[PDB]
């Protein structure tokens, strides 16, 4: 993810 | 908050792709905020 | 035509840079996003204002100018594609044979790719180019890679  | 859109590309099935990734089999939740968790 | 169908980057502004939030897609009139890209706030459109239709925080998902027309599904056994569109790269198709997110309502295909955050929207593709979901809310599996569930609404 770099959750969302 | 000047939120905005820009167009990026057009919405194709790539033929001959790179196929990549695993295929998890995982056990989640998901909240009424719309979080899931690993359960 | 500041609604012609295709996949769109999502941004922000404010007096400096642009900021890309997320993604999403255009069909049948109307842009179809996950709610934490957006927050549920309006969208500009070139001149024009998409303003929210339908949405749901539990889904994750937002519709503007109509309610959601999104209606394919993955089937539960066939490849998919990925069109990631990340922030400062151009869209890029990535196939994969989806896992599963098993819940106790039941069974969602997920995709086990990694992508920064404001990829966020990237539609996720059946073999006839068709939508049937976003990427963009998932869990953290224990070695820090990333899983998404396929995310998709009801038409």
């Amino acid at each position: 993810k770099x959750k969302k | 908050v000047d939120m905005y859109i820009e167009r990026a590309g057009d919405i194709t099935w790539e033929k001959d792709a790179e196929v990549t990734g695993n295929s998890p089999r995982l056990d989640v939740a998901l909240d009424e905020s719309g979080d899931f968790s690993l359960v | 035509g500041e609604t012609t169908d295709g996949v769109y980057r999502v941004m922000t502004r404010r007096l400096l840079g642009s900021t890309q939030v997320g993604v999403g897609v255009m069909q049948e009139g109307v842009f179809h996003t996950m709610w934490h890209v957006t927050k549920g706030a309006a969208l500009r459109s070139g001149e024009g204002r998409l303003d929210p239709y339908w949405g749901d925080v539990k889904q994750d998902l937002v519709s503007y100018c109509g309610p959601w027309k999104l209606d394919a599904a993955w089937d539960g056994l066939s490849e998919v594609q990925l069109l990631a569109v990340p922030p400062g790269e151009r869209a890029k198709n990535i196939q994969t044979l989806p896992g599963i997110f098993k819940t106790k309502d039941g069974d969602i295909g997920a995709v086990a790719l990694d992508y920064p955050a404001g990829t966020s929207g990237s539609p996720i593709l059946d073999k006839c180019g068709r939508v049937i979901g976003l990427y963009g809310n998932g869990v953290v599996i224990k070695n820090g890679s990333y899983v998404s569930a396929i995310t998709q609404g009801k038409r």
